[PDB]
């Protein structure tokens, strides 16, 4: 009954205003690109609209016609159609109204659930913040993966890169990072809350549905936006989705809040851009990618800044995901994005199958911030762990004397310590406890195949009996002398009793 | 219940538009055209 | 409407309509041919000209010939009366058994399911194949893909899967043969007629066949996958059933596009491929999803050009699949069959929360030992297997035993080798690999596992070898 | 180079370049009306089936074509501008797109004398009174001295209302778009 | 606002649909067939329990 | 003159002039922009059209927008007032501190010095880095290269050089960031403010900064190098004084040139580079020179796409430098930092008549021992260290000690290593390596030499290692 009534409520308010608008006739439509004739005052990369309510962007301004890319399906545009200029550069809704909503590349709700109540709009193609607004990266972005929080730490405002082959565990790292922020977002202080944005480019709708249901299960859509430009979405949408998500995150950083955006992948935005550019007839380049393929990404990843306290203090981290071919990191787009970003996280299939998951190749993975953007406890412990693994990797290819035998033992113990499961990120203090137990020669007595057991068991013990110690480590943010003595006695007692 | 809600909503929409596309086939001509030229007058005087 | 041909280059025909232009994808009929020639529109060139792709041979087309608009895209017959029949691109029966009598036609160019329609369920589909079931477990309702060069085992594997899965399947099934041998389609037709899966004299047929084999132009191979998709979609959406959609070979759908792209005046991309490779592949492959209205469990054979997995076509397809199964020529040369590469093959449901903890642990142990063996192979090949520690020799022996054990004798290969087909339930597979991994069978010869069902057959083979 | 005077409406392409050259040549010296009349004349002169058949064959040498066109131009007493234009189109082999030039110049001359092509589309025809008020209001839209060039097509595909094009300005008071808008409002 | 004849026309066809909805008008067999299809799908996905009152458990001690 | 945009395609704008055309390389100003958009003329297409590359985003441009012709190339403010500031390609300040108030504006395009102006004198410039001083010594007034892929130490090494040479250098200094991360630009600004080379209060700044980072459209990256070069050229001439000029990276100039070539109508060459790669790079690298009127010490960071030293861009850049220090990833993986490759680095002054016979002989002995070590590594992969001739083991031990002793801790890499920066005078490096070769240390373990300044520090580290053994 009231269903029809709320249906009427929609008619009750319409768009009576018909205006005198500039137009153009579609000389030629084919392959997703229209060649409009007219639109004399249409701007560059403006948003135009077609007679069927379908949008497009005027990308080419040639003397005789305007090359327009259609944001949607192309079968509905005929020749001699009508294109009306909307007089507005391409822009997307922004605000907290988008949190928990799945939206398409243009900010249209995609999961039903009504419309977006956004009260503001932001242009996708905005220039990056200057040199003066920024400030060096200070806080840590807690990822939950032990091997990332310890060996390749990520700060807030950094631009890490997750690069690997197909099916090595990149989206898994992204989802673990998203899920971990629940503990901070549930708390009270607003200086730790991190709103997450996930841009899904070229992924089939089933994958994004699995991902969204996984976030819902972990109750992580309270603060997540999902911008999906899946495979069946015209190339002009997969091209533009990263920029839409980056605007949704620029809104957060511009208002003193913190945001995390995860492009997934950028190697598919590159392909969509190449298709667009080849269908506008622009000359190809190397591997057929346009010449402006580096710019495409550099202008996009340069928006992940760390504003100083005069500009709000907000930040915007970025975790672009690249996909290499058989580990050929030396390809074109991989090298471009490698020389654009800060750190990197190399996932390798030889490590994925050898049992090391996440496959993070700690030997090659880097993080320019390194020291900074790491908690003092983690800084204390992960340093010694890093040295121990660095020494171990040198003498690992084989498998005598007591010193090097114990060095290999410690290396292997730490290696089996760094493993982890899926969608179970650990609090930083728990990581510190586990890594401390491992690196203070305690596990050297145990067999390596059993280490995982210990790990799990140990936490389930400390998480109940010694909540006070973990709270101490979190609050004070360091392993004080008394905290160290406690940790020592807890580990010594637990090891024997197990 | 929500499934039935949305299914009935879509049926309402479809039936209503199917009826309106047939109703509009009548001949309100003079009135609507006069209103159209009135709107043209409004746009013209409101343009310059 | 009525237009006139103006250009006829290859399979691409230009038609000029002075009156109303036809929209895109709209089909046209060339008036004056012995048979039906359908031209699917593809572009508007201005000056009231449309470029079109011909769904049949264009020889005999005269400039100025007359073309009649049809008003709707290629509409094919769909329904329960397309079971047991054979169709082509435009829905015309090619089994010489009479017109397909249906009361409902479907345009082959529908749109993909929205986002609020996807289903997140993830079950496991048991195929009775050791390598497929252990390391890359197929999932019910998901998309599957068999990658492999020429002559590695794609069609034999897909016929084994037909046999197994679609014999124990109560729902319907649809085989779309796009760009494969015509005699293979004939053999499939007659195997189904013999096996009861098709009744020429009843209404208990459970397989609909569509065929755009290799002998047909590039315009028919491109748009036959869509015909199979439409026939399957009807059985999913409307009938609300669970469908099996086998395709073979889907590479020929993209390949065909690159044949017409050149003639459509489009700048080639990576290796002469059309600039719109990924978009076309996506629009085709996102209609094969399992939504909330039903389920499609599509198995697709994908051809890897020159055995190059870096090629744009297979590399793009990889992102559209739940489970893969990279068939390898290197393994096939060792005699292992199916030549599945255990390390390239993957799956979404290889999760301890879906398959278990014994299944997951066994799969990961097998993969770890195989990866260790792969690491050793380079040294083993030069320095010889004598410069190896004892743990490494144990790893080599276990890995070779496992490699041989993953080989299985299919029933569809009974003719090739004279062996007897074997199915291996999942529990037996897991148990056998557990035993091999633990070392319970280090006293047997590695050639005791080559091509056997469950492991006890390996033990029997070893005993016979002793004699 | 010679600072050519640009035409009002820029036509582009081969015909555009030839027509812009002709317009610049005529505008200085002032002969636009006479040259347009001569262009319309040659529009029919070359269209003669014999001449067309003798000028669309690329195996008659350009020399013969130029000689025949010189004879025709002398036999018709043209301005030197039009004679030179025809000679130039013949030398360059651009005769197969001669009408596109005469068309272009027409589009280029109509705007010179002030004209804004207009289009009106309705479900059914109109009574002359309503067409008169349309003339009046549309002339209100234009500027000063800008004559109007009305065209009243009839499109039954739309369900009523009106659609008006004045140059690039567009106003769509058609029932079809209102139905579409309201329907889409419902579904959201 | 009393002028948009299409606006009031849609509202009028609305009012008529409101009054005539004693049973789903112009339903056709597709209405019932669908309703049944997704009702059965939802029933299958959810469960087969006593879809009326609270079914009882009757557990078992350790 | 006044013209009119007639096309906008990416970063390339076609502008039509009804009056007289502007000469190539002139700057045009688009009328109707909130900010300042400057196009630079690159071609005359006939029919009064000129193609141009925009020094800023071409968003919101409308076919028909009027354009003004400045009549001269891009003219930047130059003088002692630019010191301590930051600038764009077009010279406007981006440090949010007010206008740059100079009396002299210099055009960024100029002819290179003629042959009758070249200085032919070379004298070592001691940087305080062991590997650089020993094997590839720099030279005052010479052009230095810092090749190497991504993540090998180019930025850290150049920052270390600014820390050393620039801090204790009387003359001025210029830093041109060309297409590099903006994070790094801000970090350098703040590090200089802390050090004191940039003084925001007084007029005692010793560094002038020009930035055109990787968020800029190709037009601005292709010209910020010329802007920094113009500032340096002015300080070289009018001021008549020594100058340092750091550029990071000079591969982004080439790359930015390549991102617009295809749109300017040029057929691509080689591996998708513009046909004018060598000429475009030469017309720039030929103004960075030590004429007889001044003296520019130019340090350049050169990205090598994918560690490929045979790529056309680095391959061409090799011929324009006196000294090169090819940072290597295979050595950075080992933990030897700076990862300078001792066998792939060279210098012009590295001759016995410029540095001395002791320095030259020590350097050549080190290089020979490292090459012999490389030859031996092939055998050790089959035999094993246990089966080498008791003399070959000596070569391997010396080679590893020398490999470690070239590593050094920087004062700017405190955050990474945590150690403390060391500056090693040239005589101490020569003595250390001469002793290590002569055998005066074949009892100390290898790890004693890892990340230490002079050799005595290695002895002390070995003593500490033994005591806590
Ligand atoms: N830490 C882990 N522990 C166990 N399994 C893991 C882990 N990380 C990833 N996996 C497995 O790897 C598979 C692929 O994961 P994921 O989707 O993260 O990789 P991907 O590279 O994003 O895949 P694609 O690139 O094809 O989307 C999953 O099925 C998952 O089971
Ligand atoms: N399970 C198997 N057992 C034995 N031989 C096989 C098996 N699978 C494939 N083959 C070999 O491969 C050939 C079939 O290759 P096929 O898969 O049909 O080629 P394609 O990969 O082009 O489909 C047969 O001739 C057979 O010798
Ligand atoms: N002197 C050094 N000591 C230790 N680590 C260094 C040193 N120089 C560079 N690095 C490593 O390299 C990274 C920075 O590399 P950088 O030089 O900025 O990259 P690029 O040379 O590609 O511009 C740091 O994260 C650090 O780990
Ligand atoms: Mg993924
Ligand atoms: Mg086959
Ligand atoms: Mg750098």
């Amino acid at each position: 009954a009231e269903v029809s009534s709320i249906l009427e409520e929609r008619i009750l308010g319409a768009d009576t205003s018909v205006d005198l608008e500039e137009t153009g006739r579609v000389l030629s439509i084919g392959d997703g690109i229209a060649r409009v004739h007219g639109l004399r005052n249409v701007q560059a990369e403006e948003m135009v609209e077609f007679s069927s309510g379908l949008k497009g962007m005027s990308l080419n301004l040639e003397p005789d016609n305007v090359g327009v890319v259609v944001f949607g399906n192309d079968k509905l545009i005929k020749e001699g159609d009508i294109v009306k200029r909307t007089g507005a550069i391409v822009d997307v809704p922004v605000g907290e109204e988008l949190l928990g909503r799945v939206v398409d590349a243009l900010g249209n709700a995609i999961d039903g659930k009504g419309p977006i109540g956004s009260k503001a709009r932001r242009r996708v193609g905005l220039k990056a913040p200057g040199i003066i607004p920024r400030i060096s990266v200070r806080e840590p972005m807690q990822t939950g993966i032990k091997a990332v929080d310890s060996l390749v730490p990520i700060g807030r405002g950094q631009r890490e890169l997750i690069i690997g082959d197909r099916q090595t565990g990149k989206t898994s790292i992204a989802i673990d990072t998203i899920i971990n922020q629940k503990r901070f977002n549930d708390g009270t202080d607003e200086k730790k809350k991190l709103y997450c944005i996930y841009v899904a480019i070229g992924q089939k709708r089933s994958t994004v549905a699995q991902l969204v249901k996984r976030l819902t299960d972990a109750d992580a859509m309270k603060y997540t936006i999902v911008v999906s430009a899946t495979a069946s979405d015209a190339a002009p949408l997969q091209y533009l989705a990263p920029y839409s998500g980056c605007s949704m995150g620029e809104y957060f950083r511009d208002n003193g809040k913190h945001a995390l955006i995860i492009y997934d992948d950028l190697s598919k935005q590159a392909v969509a851009y190449r298709q667009m550019s080849l269908l506008l007839r622009r000359p190809p380049g190397r591997e057929a990618y346009p010449g402006d393929v580096f710019y495409l990404h550099s202008r996009l990843l340069e928006r992940a800044a760390k504003m100083n306290d005069a500009f709000g203090g907000g930040s915007l981290t970025a975790l672009p995901v690249i996909e290499t071919q058989a580990g050929d990191v030396s390809a074109y787009i991989p090298t471009n994005v490698i020389s654009i970003t800060d750190g990197q996280i190399f996932l390798e299939t030889e490590l994925f199958y050898k049992g090391i998951r996440p496959a993070i190749n700690v030997g090659l993975s880097v993080s320019r911030v390194g020291s900074a953007a790491q908690t003092r406890a983690m800084k204390q412990v992960a340093g010694t762990m890093k040295l121990e693994l660095a020494q171990y990797r040198e003498v690992a290819a084989f498998a005598l004397d007591a010193a090097t035998q114990q060095l290999l033992s410690r290396g292997v113990r730490l290696t089996e310590l760094l493993k982890q499961g899926q969608y179970s990120p650990m609090a930083i203090e728990e990581q510190v406890a586990v890594i401390y137990a491992g690196v203070r020669g305690y596990l050297d007595k145990l067999e390596p195949s059993k280490i995982t057991k210990f790990e799990n068991a140990f936490l389930s013990h400390v998480i109940s009996q010694h909540q006070a110690l973990l709270g101490k480590i979190r609050t004070d943010g360091k392993i004080s002398e008394e905290s160290d003595a406690k940790l020592k006695e807890i580990v010594t007692n637990f090891l024997a009793g197990f | 219940q929500n499934m039935m809600r949305q299914k009935e909503q879509e049926h309402m929409i479809n039936w209503v538009e199917k009826r309106v596309v047939q109703s509009i086939s009548a001949q309100q001509e003079k009135e609507t055209i006069a209103k159209c030229i009135a709107d043209l007058k409004l746009l013209s005087k409101k343009a310059q | 409407t009525t237009g006139r041909i103006v250009a006829v280059i290859g399979a691409v025909v230009d038609v000029q309509f002075d009156e109303g232009l036809p929209p895109i994808l709209n089909a046209l009929e060339v008036q004056g041919r012995e048979t039906r020639l359908v031209l699917e529109v593809a572009q508007h060139l201005g000056e009231s000209t449309v470029r079109t792709i011909a769904m049949d041979g264009t020889e005999g087309l005269v400039r100025g010939q007359k073309v009649l608009d049809s008003g709707a895209p290629i509409r094919i017959p769909v329904g329960p009366e397309t079971l047991g029949r054979i169709m082509n691109v435009i829905g015309e029966p090619i089994d010489e058994r009479g017109p397909i009598k249906t009361k409902q036609f479907a345009a082959i160019h529908a749109e993909a399911p929205e986002f609020v329609e996807m289903s997140v369920e993830q079950e496991i589909l048991v195929t009775g194949i050791k390598v497929v079931d252990l390391l890359a477990p197929y999932a019910k309702g998901g998309k599957i893909g068999l990658f492999g060069g020429a002559g590695v085992g794609k069609t034999v594997l897909i016929m084994e899967l037909i046999n197994n899965v679609a014999k124990a399947h109560g729902g319907y099934s649809v085989f779309a043969g796009v760009g494969e041998r015509t005699r293979e389609g004939n053999d499939l037709y007659h195997e189904m007629i013999e096996s009861g899966v098709i009744n020429l004299k009843d209404a208990t047929s459970k397989v609909a066949l569509v065929y755009g084999q290799m002998n047909e132009p590039p315009g028919a191979r491109a748009r036959v996958a869509l015909t199979g998709l439409t026939v399957a979609e009807y059985f999913r959406d409307q009938e609300g059933q669970d469908v099996l959609l086998f395709i073979d070979n889907i590479f020929r759908f993209t390949q065909a596009g690159s044949e017409v792209s050149a003639l459509l005046g489009r700048i080639p991309s990576a290796v002469g491929y059309q600039p719109t490779l990924a978009t076309d592949m996506g629009t085709m492959q996102e209609r094969i999803t399992t939504t909330k209205k039903g389920s499609i469990t599509s198995v697709q054979a994908i051809y890897v050009p020159a055995d190059d997995l870096t090629d744009p076509a297979p590399a793009t397809t990889f992102a559209h699949l739940d489970a893969t199964t990279v068939l390898s020529r290197a393994i096939a040369e060792l005699g292992i069959y199916p030549a599945v590469d255990p390390l390239d093959s993957t799956s979404r449901i290889m999760d301890p929360n879906i398959v278990g903890s014994e299944h997951y642990d066994v799969a990961r142990g097998v993969q770890k030992i195989l990866q260790d063996y792969k690491s050793l192979q380079d040294i083993i090949a030069i320095l010889g297997m004598d410069e190896l520690s004892e743990e490494d020799k144990l790893t080599v022996s276990r890995a070779r035993k496992i490699q041989r054990f993953l080989s299985q004798p299919f029933q569809v290969a009974e003719v090739f080798t004279g062996h007897l087909g074997k199915l291996v339930p999942l529990k037996e597979t897991i148990k056998g690999f557990q035993q091999i991994l633990a070392g319970e069978y280090d006293h047997l010869p590695e050639q005791a596992f080559y091509m056997v069902g469950p492991i006890e057959e390996a033990v029997a083979k070893a005993d016979k070898l002793a004699e | 180079f010679a600072k050519l005077v640009r035409p009002p409406v820029q036509i582009y392409g081969i015909e555009g370049r030839y027509a812009t050259a002709l317009y610049s040549a005529a505008s200085k010296q002032n002969k636009l009306e006479q040259v347009e009349k001569e262009l319309l004349r040659v529009g029919q002169i070359l269209k003669e089936p014999k001449m067309a058949a003798s000028l669309l064959n690329p195996y008659v040498k350009r020399s013969v074509k130029v000689k025949s066109l010189s004879d025709m131009t002398a036999k018709e007493k043209f301005s030197p501008l039009t004679s030179n234009l025809i000679n130039l189109l013949a030398e360059n082999g651009r005769l197969t797109n001669t009408p596109a030039v005469i068309s272009a110049f027409s589009t280029m001359m109509s705007v010179h004398r002030g004209e804004v092509p207009c289009t009106v589309t309705t479900a059914s025809a109109l009574d002359e009174a309503t067409l008169t008020e349309l003339k009046t209001v549309l002339k209100s839209f234009l500027s000063k001295g800008q004559v109007l060039k009305l065209e009243v097509k009839i499109d039954p595909s739309i369900m009523g209302g009106m659609i008006v094009r004045i140059g690039e300005k567009y106003v769509d008071m058609s029932a079809k778009t209102k139905i579409q808008k309201l329907s889409r409002a419902m579904r959201e | 606002d009393p002028v948009q004849k299409l606006f009031v026309d849609k509202i009028r066809e609305y009012r008529t649909k409101r009054q005539t909805s004693g049973g789903p008008v112009d339903a056709g067999p597709e209405y019932q067939q669908d309703l049944d299809r997704e009702l059965f799908k939802l029933k299958q996905m959810y469960g087969k329990a006593d879809m009326n009152t609270f079914p009882n458990f009757t557990f078992e001690d350790p």
